[PDB]
C-alpha cells in the first residue's frame, strides 16, 4: 500500500493508498535549491 | 501588625521583616483590618516610596501588581500567631482577568479533583464553576464573508494549533509547511478588500510564541545524553531542523506577503522572537558535546586511557545540561562546556595522531579522502586536528583545483541549444560544490582564497 | 529561589528570610516552575521539619494549609526580582469550606466593588457566586418504636441495594423496575402517615444517583473502542435500559404512589434530576456510531480508504467524551460531534452511491425492497 513517486524536479515523493495522511513528506537530499537530476531508476532494497 | 507588614514587604519590597516602627498614618487601617469584624478585607499597594493600605479596590492602574489581605475570622486572635488566621492573594490590576484566571486554576480542578464519587449536590457546584469560569472567558475574549474567510483559513490550522500535544516531531516539520501556506492565503485581499493588518501581526506573535514553547516541550522530554547517540541525534536533529525551518520561513515569507498580497508600507521586517533560532543553537551544542565524545569512543585505540578519566569527570558536566534552556540561566551550562574542552584536548591530539594515519590509509581518491574529511566535521573543527592534518587536507584542495581545471577544459569546448543549457549547468553545480566544501573543510586556508 | 522560599516561610513557619541553602531535593520541582516555559504553577507544603515543593497539586488532605504559586509571563526573568512576574495565593485543603471562604472573602466583594462599567456579564457572575458560597456554608454549618421499625426496614433495603456494583448490566436492568416498586411501597401508611420528608427523597436520590455511578463504571469495563464490540453492544443496550428505564418509571410512578400510597405534600410533580438521562444519550451516540461503522464494514470494499482512515482520525474525537463521563464540559463534546459529521460524509457519499444501485436494482419486488 505505500508506494513512492520520483519527478524530473530532482524530489521524490511519499504516500500510500489507505491512509492517505501517514506521512505526506519528501524526499530529498542534504542540498539545496533545485538541482532537477531528472531522476530515472528507483528500486527497493529486499530486505527487512 | 506583623504579618501585614512583613508580607507587604517579602512581595513587594525588601524580603525582610520590618522593624517594629508601626508610626505610619496607613497604620489606621491596618488596625481596622484587624480589630474591626466587617472589615475582612485589605488591600495594599506599593506607591511611588509610599505603601497604601485600603479595604477599596481599584483598577485605575494599568498592569501594577496588588495584594489583598483576607481574614478567616471576624477578628484577629492576638494571642494566636498572626500568620495562621490571615490569607492573601494576588492579583494584576484587570477586574476581569485575575478573577478568571483565578476561578479556572484553583476551583475547576479543586472540586473535580477533590471529590467523593458517592457524595451529591456536588453537581450543582460543577454547574455553577462551570459557568462562573465560561463568563469569565467570554468576557476576557471579547461583509461577514471577511470575518468567516479569515476563520475558515485559521481553523484548517488551528485545530492542530490547540492540540499539538498529540502531534510528533515529524508531524511539526510538516505543521511548519503547511501552516506557511495557510495564513499566507489570508493576507488575499480578494474575497474582501479589508484585511486586518493588526490581527495578523497579533495572530503571528501568538503562534510563534505558543508554538516556539511547544517544540522545546517535546523536546526537552527526549533526555538527549542517553547511550543510544543513533537515536539521540536522530531526535535532536529534527528538533533543529523544525527550529530552523521555522524561523527561516515566518521571517522570509512574512517580509514578503506584507507587500504582495496587501500592498502595505511594510516589507522585509522581522516580526518573530526567534526562540527556536536559540533553542537551535542550544541543540547544536548538546550534539557537539554528544557526538565529540562519540568520535572519540570510536577511536578509542588511540586515547583509550584518556577517554577513560574523561567519561568519569563527563559525568558530572552533563549533569549541568538542563532542559528548557532558559537564556538567562544557560552560564551554567557554558561553563561546564569550558571545562570539558580544556580536559579532553590531550586526547584530541592523540586522536589527530590516528587520523593522520586513518587518511593516509585511504587510496589516493579525491572522493573517499574528501568524504572523511567532511564526514568527521567535528573532528577537524578541533585546533589540534586541523593542524596536525592541514597538510592533507591541503593536498585534497590541490586535487580540487585539478578538478575545476577539468571541468573549464570541458566549458570550452562547448535546438541542441537545449543540451549545452543543460551541460554547463551540470558544470556550474560541481563546480559551486567543490568551493563550498572547500571552504568549510580547509578553514578559510589561503591556498583556498586563490 | 528568593521569592519562592521567602513567601513559603512567610506564610507556613517564621516570618523571616530563609537561610541560602538550597540544598533540598525540592529545588528541581522551583527551577521546574521558573525555567519551564510551561509550568504555570507550583504548590509548596509545610512537611514535618521540612518544605516541599511540586508542580502537581493534590487534594488528599484533611483541613490543611498550602499555598500555590501563579506565574504571568511565560518564562520567568531571573534578571528582574521574582516577586515582579509571579503571584501567591494562599487556600485551605477542604472541599467546603475552602471554596466558602475563598468565595465569600474574596471573589463575591472582589467582583462586587472591582467591575469596570464596560464589561458584561458582571451581573451574572456575581449571582453565580452568591448562589455558590450559600450552597456551601449550609453545608459547611452542618414513639422509638416506630422509628426503630423504619430504621431496620430501610436499612435492610438500602444494604441490600449497596451491593450493587456486584451485579452485571444485564441484571440491574431489571433490579431498576424492582427497586422502584419496593421502596414506594414501603413509604406508604404503614405504621405512620407519612415519614419526614428527609428520608422520602433522600434514599431514592441515592438509589438514582448510584444507578448513574454503577452504569458509568460498568461501561467503563467494557472498553468501548477495543474489536470484541459484540459483547459490548449487549453491555452497552443494558446500560442503556437501565438509564431510561429508572427516569421512566420515576416520573410516571411518583405521580400516583404521593397521590394513593403515603399523603406526601408533593402531588403530581417530580424529584429526580434525571442524570441517568443524559448517560443514557451519551451511550446512544456511541451506539449509533459504532453501529453505522459496522454496516460501513459490511461495504468495506466501496468505502475502504473511508473507513480505515477515518478510524484513527475519529479516536481522538471520541476522547472528547470519555468512559464515566460527566456532562460538565459538554461543549467540547459537541465540538467533536460536529468535526465528527463533517468528516464522515465522504463515507456516506460513496456508500449512498452504491445503496441506490443495490437497491434500484431490485425489480420492484415489496419483498426485497422492504428487506
Amino acid at each position: 500500500n505505500h508506494f513512492i513517486i520520483g519527478t524530473d524536479m530532482g524530489l521524490i515523493s511519499h504516500g500510500t493508498r489507505q491512509d492517505l495522511r501517514v506521512a505526506p513528506k519528501l524526499f530529498k537530499p542534504q542540498q539545496h535549491g533545485i538541482r532537477p537530476v531528472k531522476v530515472n531508476v528507483i528500486d527497493f532494497s529486499p530486505f527487512g | 501588625k506583623l504579618f501585614i507588614f512583613t508580607t507587604t514587604q517579602n512581595y513587594f519590597g525588601l524580603m525582610s521583616e520590618l522593624w517594629d516602627q508601626p508610626l505610619l498614618c496607613n497604620c489606621l487601617e491596618i488596625n481596622n483590618f484587624l480589630d474591626d469584624g466587617n472589615q475582612m478585607l485589605l488591600r495594599v499597594q506599593r506607591s511611588d516610596a509610599g505603601i497604601s493600605f485600603s479595604n477599596t479596590i481599584e483598577f485605575g492602574d494599568t498592569k501594577d501588581k496588588v495584594l489583598v489581605f483576607f481574614k478567616l475570622r471576624p477578628e484577629v486572635i492576638t494571642d494566636e500567631n498572626l500568620h495562621d488566621n490571615i490569607l492573601v492573594s494576588s492579583m494584576l490590576e484587570s477586574p476581569i482577568s485575575s478573577l478568571y484566571q483565578a476561578v479556572r486554576q484553583v476551583f475547576a480542578p479543586m472540586l473535580l479533583k477533590d471529590q467523593e464519587w458517592s457524595r451529591n449536590f456536588d453537581p450543582k457546584l460543577q454547574n455553577l464553576l462551570s459557568e462562573l469560569e465560561a463568563g469569565l472567558g467570554i468576557v476576557l475574549r471579547r461583509s461577514k464573508e471577511r470575518a468567516n474567510y479569515f476563520k475558515e483559513l485559521f481553523e484548517t490550522i488551528a485545530r492542530e494549533f490547540y492540540n499539538l500535544d498529540s502531534l510528533s516531531l515529524l508531524e511539526v516539520v510538516d505543521l511548519v509547511e503547511t501552516t506557511q501556506d495557510v495564513v499566507d492565503d489570508v493576507w488575499r485581499q480578494t474575497e474582501h478588500d479589508h484585511y486586518p493588518e493588526s490581527r495578523m501581526l497579533h495572530l503571528l506573535d501568538i503562534i510563534g510564541g505558543s508554538f516556539g514553547r511547544f517544540v522545546q516541550k517535546k523536546l526537552g522530554t527526549l533526555n538527549l545524553w542517553e547511550d543510544p547517540y543513533y537515536l539521540v541525534k536522530e531526535s535532536l536533529k529534527a528538533g533543529i531542523s523544525i527550529c530552523e525551518q521555522w524561523v527561516i520561513v515566518c521571517n522570509h515569507l512574512t517580509g514578503q506577503v506584507w507587500q504582495r498580497y496587501v500592498p502595505h508600507p511594510w516589507k522585509n521586517e522581522k516580526y518573530f522572537p526567534e526562540t527556536l533560532d536559540k533553542l537551535g543553537k542550544r541543540l547544536e551544542e548538546v550534539l557537539a558535546i554528544r557526538t565529540i565524545h562519540e568520535k572519540f569512543l570510536y577511536f578509542l585505540p588511540a586515547s583509550e586511557e584518556k577517554i577513560i578519566c574523561l567519561t568519569r569527570v563527563f559525568e558530572p558536566f552533563t549533569g549541568l545540561n538542563p532542559v528548557q534552556y532558559n537564556p538567562y540561566t544557560e552560564p551554567l551550562w557554558k561553563a561546564a562546556v569550558s571545562q570539558y574542552e580544556k580536559i579532553i584536548a590531550p586526547a584530541e591530539q592523540k586522536i589527530a595522531g590516528k587520523l593522520k594515519n586513518y587518511i593516509s590509509e585511504i587510496q589516493d581518491s579525491p572522493q573517499q579522502l574528501l568524504q572523511a574529511f567532511l564526514k568527521y566535521k567535528e573532528l577537524v573543527k578541533r585546533p589540534t586536528i586541523s593542524k596536525e592534518l592541514m597538510l592533507e587536507r591541503e593536498t585534497l584542495l590541490a586535487r580540487l583545483v585539478d578538478s575545476i581545471k577539468d571541468f573549464r577544459l570541458d566549458f570550452e569546448n562547448r535546438s541542441e541549444v537545449v543540451n549545452s543549457i543543460v551541460w554547463v549547468r551540470q558544470l556550474e553545480l560541481k563546480v559551486d560544490d567543490t568551493i563550498k566544501i572547500a571552504e568549510a573543510l580547509l578553514s578559510d586556508l589561503p591556498g583556498f582564497r586563490c | 529561589k528568593l521569592f519562592i522560599f521567602t513567601t513559603t516561610q512567610n506564610y507556613f513557619g517564621l516570618m523571616s528570610e530563609l537561610w541560602d541553602q538550597p540544598l533540598l531535593c525540592n529545588c528541581l520541582e522551583i527551577n521546574n516552575f521558573l525555567d519551564d516555559g510551561n509550568q504555570m504553577l507550583l504548590r509548596v507544603q509545610r512537611s514535618d521539619a521540612g518544605i516541599s515543593f511540586s508542580n502537581t497539586i493534590e487534594f488528599g488532605d484533611t483541613k490543611d494549609k498550602v499555598l500555590v504559586f501563579f506565574k504571568l509571563r511565560p518564562e520567568v526573568i531571573t534578571d528582574e526580582n521574582l516577586h515582579d512576574n509571579i503571584l501567591v495565593s494562599s487556600m485551605l485543603e477542604s472541599p467546603i469550606s475552602s471554596l466558602y471562604q475563598a468565595v465569600r472573602q474574596v471573589f463575591a466583594p472582589m467582583l462586587l466593588k472591582d467591575q469596570e462599567w464596560s464589561r458584561n456579564f458582571d451581573p451574572k457572575l456575581q449571582n453565580l457566586l452568591s448562589e455558590l458560597e450559600a450552597g456551601l456554608g449550609i453545608v459547611l454549618r452542618r414513639s422509638k418504636e416506630r422509628a426503630n421499625y423504619f430504621k431496620e426496614l430501610f436499612e435492610t433495603i438500602a444494604r441490600e441495594f449497596y451491593n450493587l456494583d456486584s451485579l452485571s448490566l444485564l441484571e440491574v436492568v431489571d433490579l431498576v423496575e424492582t427497586t422502584q416498586d419496593v421502596v414506594d411501597d414501603v413509604w406508604r401508611q404503614t405504621e405512620h402517615d407519612h415519614y419526614p420528608e428527609s428520608r422520602m427523597l433522600h434514599l431514592l436520590d441515592i438509589i438514582g444517583g448510584s444507578f448513574g455511578r454503577f452504569v458509568q463504571k460498568k461501561l467503563g469495563t467494557l472498553n468501548l473502542w477495543e474489536d470484541p464490540y459484540y459483547l459490548v453492544k449487549e453491555s452497552l443496550k443494558a446500560g442503556i435500559s437501565i438509564c431510561e428505564q429508572w427516569v421512566i418509571v420515576c416520573n410516571h410512578l411518583t405521580g400516583q404512589v404521593w397521590q394513593r400510597y403515603v399523603p406526601h405534600p408533593w402531588k403530581n410533580e417530580k424529584y429526580f434530576p434525571e442524570t441517568l438521562d443524559k448517560l443514557g444519550k451519551r451511550l446512544e451516540e456511541v451506539l449509533a456510531i459504532r453501529t453505522i461503522h459496522e454496516k460501513f464494514l459490511y461495504f468495506l470494499p466501496a468505502s475502504e480508504e473511508k473507513i480505515i482512515c477515518l478510524t484513527r482520525v475519529f479516536e481522538p474525537f471520541t476522547g472528547l467524551n470519555p468512559v464515566q463521563y460527566n456532562p460538565y464540559t459538554e461543549p467540547l463534546w459537541k465540538a467533536a460531534v460536529s468535526q465528527y459529521e463533517k468528516i464522515i460524509a465522504p463515507a456516506e457519499q460513496k456508500i449512498a452511491g452504491k445503496l441506490k444501485n443495490y437497491i434500484s436494482e431490485i425489480q420492484d419486488s415489496p419483498q426485497q425492497l422492504l428487506q
